[PDB]
This record gives C-alpha cells, structure tokens and sequence, in this order.
C-alpha cells in the first residue's frame, strides 16, 4: 500500500478517472516515482490516497499523529511515497529514505510584464503644466515682438 | 521615478517677462 | 527671408532636432553612468548555444559520468561536444581546470562542485565568477559503519544542527566571512 | 532691434536655454535611474524595505523556521510580520500566489522552491522566482521504523537519482509537461 | 542526512574588459531612429524643395 | 552658400559637432553622477568590504588581540585579512 496525497503536480487526477480503476486514476511525479522504486524493488503496489488530506503533524494535547505519517506509523499504510519534507520530528518516528529531490525556500515576486506603451516619451520628464506655462511665454514675448 | 519639476523653473520662467517689462521700459 | 511658413517649419524642425539630441545625450549618459557587462553565458543551456567557448570538466569524476548518464538533451549535446571536442577539454586535476580557465582570456568554462566553485570564486585573484544555477542535486553526509552504533545519532544530529541554521551560518563562515577576494564587484562607478 | 528687441530675444535665449537643458538634464535622471535599478538585490534586501510588503503561510513550516531563526534578517521579518498590517499571512498558498498578482509588485511571497517554480511554469505565467533558496530542505521516502522496505527504497531512490530518472522525470512535469514554454523567452532576449 | 547540498555549476573567468566598438557609440540611439531622421532630413528637403 | 558642397558640409559638420558635444556633456554628468554616489566608507564594517584600502593594527595591543579574539563576522573578516596580508600592516609603535 502506498499512501500519498493529490498535489500537483505530485499526485494529479486525470479528469477520466470516472472510467478508470486502480493505479490508472492517477498520474504525476510521484506516481512516476512510485512506478520505478517499485520496479527497482520487486513489489506490486496500490495507491491509496490520505484521508484528511493534510502531511504529517502531532497534536500536543492527544499526542496522536495526522496524515500520511499517521497512516504509516499506525501501520495503515506500508510506504509514503509523496513529496515530504525530512524534518528531525518525523525521523524519530519514521524511517527517512534519502533525499530524491533537493530544495529550499525562495522568493516570488509578480513578474515586470512590461513593453513600454508611453506614446508621448517627452511630456514625461516636464510637467504638463509646464508646457503650457512655456506657450504662455512663447505667445508673452510674441505679442511683444508684434 | 521622480522627473516632475515645476517651481524652480517656473521662476527661471518668471524673470524672462521681467525682462519684458525692462524691455518696455528701455523702449519708451 | 520673411516668409512664415518657412519660419514654422524652420522651427518645429529645430524643435524636433533638439528633442532628439538631447534625448540622445540623456541616454548617453545613461549608458555612461552604468557600467553593466554583458554576461556571455547567463544560463547552462547557453553554453550549449555556442561553438566558440570550449567548456570541459574532470577527466574521472562524478561530473563527466553525470554527463555521460544523462539522457537530458541539454546535457547529453554537452556530452556529444565534451567527447568529440579537441584538443581535450577534460583537465586532470582541479587546479588544472581552473588555471585554464585564468590562462584562457576567457575562452574556457568549467564545470565543478557548487561548493568548490563559489569557493574558489572567493579566494585570490578573484578572477573566476559562478553563474548560473546548478545542473543537478547531490549531497555531502556523514559516514558511519555499517549497523554502527552511532548513525542513528549523529544522524538526528545532522537534522537537528540542520534546523537551527548552525550548519548554514557555518558555511557562510568558512566560505564568505572568511573571504580574501572581499564583497562584490563595483556597481559604483568610480572615477 | 532697437536694443529693446535685443534684450527680448537675448533673456528669451536664456529662458529656452535653460528649459532645454533641464529637459536634458531631467531625461538623463529619469533614464539613468532606470538604469540604475536591479530586481533581485538579496533575500536580506527584501527585509530592507519598508514599502514592499513579504508573507509566507499563516501555519506551516516557513513561519515557524522564521520564527525559530536566530539570524538577525530572519528575526527582523518575522519582528516584522508579527506586527505588520495588515497580515502578510495567508491560509492557501494559492492566497499567497493571487496576492502576489494582484499587489502590482507591491507583495512578495515566501515559499517551497518546487511550488515556486512550477507556478512559474503554469498559467497565467505572473509569478516569477528570484534568488537562490534562504535554507536547505529535501523530500524523501517515508517507510515505518524497522520494516522490511527502508533499505531497498534508500538504495532505490539512490540509483534512480544517479541514473537521471529523477531530474529527467522532474523536467518533464515541469518543462515537458506543463509549458509556459518559450523557451525562457530566448534568456528574455538578454 | 545530507548536510551540505551541492551540484555541478559553471565557472568562468571575468572578462575585466571592455572592447570598444566603432557602432557601439552609436549604439545609444537605435538604427530605426535613425534610418528614420534620414527619412526625414529627405521628407522635410523634399516640402522645402 | 546655396552651393551644395557647401551645404553638406554645413550639416555633416554640424552633426559632428552635435555628436561631440552632447557627448562631453554626457560623460561630465557621469563624472559628475558618480562623483556625488561616492560616500566615505564610515563605517567599520565598510573596510572589510573594500580590497584596496589596507587597514592595520598594533603589533602587541589590545587592538590586534581584540580583533583575534573576537568571533563577530565583520572583525573574524577583518582580521582574516590583516594576520594573512602582505606585506605585513602591523606597526610596532603608535
């Protein structure tokens, strides 16, 4: 039995699993992976999706766990293949494999999405108030020269 | 992104019609 | 002489040349100002872009192997070329890759650890800069016997110096606090 | 002329000459300080401003690191965080992502460098990644304590990521599969 | 666990120089503005003419 | 005057005086620009970050134990630098 969870793009529903049955109702990264350490292992699995839906966690007050982590350490589930993050908590009640995929926090910021579409480049540096102001004076010394 | 200037040369714009009044009255 | 409708034209003439020689010379001192260098290879598939820069790695080494494994066509075109280039752009040790590329003029890329780049990218003379991202994810851990009694602690030992940053606040202090080459590049135009 | 006319066209000679050459001077400032900005300075730098609001999730691992960081940046953020208004958290990710696309630039969002990614690989295609990772992390296999399957999977996920299952597999549902695609625009035409 | 993560990445010497080009100073203002000021020194002689 | 080789000349030369001096206008406003983005460093963190001004200490003082000593960032770089440089910019007197 294999337990993980719907993420995308780890674990993803094709939209026909209507049709499907077994291990053909889902498709992702995961499932990809499960497929060939499988494979590499020698085990026909079944892919069982987590009740709550929520990773691993313990409660203070009932010291109980939840999730995926809940299902393999009350031995409802034999293997965790999902994207899990390696923390010291879950060590202790987990046996880890090692990492197959590495990452980290970064930052996302709204892209600049920018062309520039300013049809007047000129009255941006001037104030348009300064323009006029500098007809005023254009037509000022005019009548003066007339 | 500043680039709006105003007063500073709204005075550089204001001596140039002093010098109009010169003018007029270096015509009379 | 005192036609007008030569004049008018004479001056929205002078009034359109003006605009664009001093648009002309505002972004000119924009581009004088910055000193912004062209980068000649921003991403690792641009390497691949180019038949001019040789790039090579270590001649036995986890990297050239990576590169022979790899079925990625960005990577696996690499390979063609690393294979096929001559002379030999495999080097034999790593001090030998580096000073290929320091005697290059430029001419030269190579592929190393992260680790032991950006290192070498902070030490003396400073002349070697790591860009771009990494090609793929491996790791450094610590070696126990096998059924030991010790992994099992020095393993929630990792984890747990892993989570209270004292393994990165270390790297930053043997890497960069400790750097002879100093902070960055100047932005600031000096002189 | 009449020397009256002189002194007219020689103050308005001064007059033009000084609107022009502000004009000049002002275009040269709003084109150089154009120049003169770059989008990703550092994760500390993000810290350093006051205007550009930053968030991660309202209860999930990101805070809590935040939170437990002893490195003065980190401390500083969630100093900040704790007291900003209005709430920099969010309860979804996708509240954080739609957040960041509706601040006009104005929000940053804190998150996995996987998800990151791979909403910048999936539409509407508004959300960019900048900076390397703030920390190490990794997903892994998870079997029971003791069981007959924790070796064979180690060893397993072992071979498969040296023989480039993993990173062509990780290519493919982010790049293959999904595509925002251009093909990074060409490195955004440099 | 790993306690340091790391991956192949690519070094190259700065080039610490610059190659002055004969077009790279009129570089500054783009080609179509100017094939454009010649289209109207020509546009502007021609009403004149 | 109206004479063609004339007026060509007039614009070509022109131009060419236009190009030289909207260029010396543009580069002293860059000598100008980056002369006024210019600070002085100030600060002490700031000598660490600079490769060109050698900084140095007493031999024997407090100074220069203080500097061993201290496991602040900013001073174990400075003093990274100072016992590693050449030539030496340790002074035996004041």
């Amino acid at each position: 039995v294999v337990t993980t969870i719907l993420e995308s793009p780890y674990v993803m529903m094709k939209k026909n699993h209507e049709m499907l049955e077994g291990n053909e109702r889902y498709e992702g990264y995961c499932v990809d992976l499960a497929a060939e350490i499988a494979k590499h292992c020698g085990f026909k699995y079944k892919l069982t999706i987590v009740g709550d839906g929520k990773y691993g966690a313990r409660d203070a007050d009932t010291k109980i766990w939840n999730g995926m982590v809940g299902e393999l350490v009350y031995g409802k589930a034999d293997i965790a293949i999902a994207p899990l993050t390696i923390t010291l908590v879950r060590e202790e009640v987990i046996d880890f494999s090692k990492p197959f995929m590495s990452l980290g926090i970064s930052i996302m910021i709204k892209k600049p999405q920018k062309s520039k579409p300013g049809v007047f480049s000129f009255l941006d540096p001037l104030a348009y108030e300064i323009w006029m102001a500098i007809v005023f004076a254009y037509i000022g010394v005019s009548v003066v020269l007339f | 992104t500043s680039a709006l200037s105003l007063s500073n040369v709204a005075g550089v714009f204001y001596i140039l019609v002093g010098g109009l009044g010169l003018a007029m009255l270096v015509a009379l | 002489p005192r036609s007008l409708s030569a004049r008018i034209v004479a001056g929205v003439w002078w009034f359109f040349t003006l605009i664009i020689i001093s648009s002309y010379t505002a972004n000119l001192a924009a581009f004088l100002t910055v000193e912004r260098m062209v980068s000649p290879i921003e991403s690792a598939e641009d390497l691949s872009k180019q038949t001019e820069i040789a790039y090579g790695t270590l001649d036995s080494g986890s990297t050239k192997e990576f590169f022979r494994r790899s079925k990625i066509a960005v990577f696996d075109k690499m390979w063609t070329y690393m294979r096929s280039a001559e002379p030999s752009v495999f080097v034999r040790t790593t001090a030998e890759g580096v000073a290929r590329v320091r005697k290059s003029k430029g001419k030269y890329a190579y592929l190393l650890e992260s680790t032991m780049n950006e290192y070498i990218e902070q030490r003396k003379p400073c002349d070697t800069m790591k860009v771009g991202g990494n090609l793929d994810s491996k790791g450094y851990g610590i070696a126990t016997p096998k059924g030991s009694s010790l992994g099992t602690p020095v393993n929630l030992a990792v984890l747990k110096l892993s989570e209270q940053g004292v393994l990165d606040k270390l790297k930053n202090k043997w890497w960069y606090d400790k750097g002879e080459c100093g902070a960055k590049d100047s932005g600031s135009k000096e002189k």
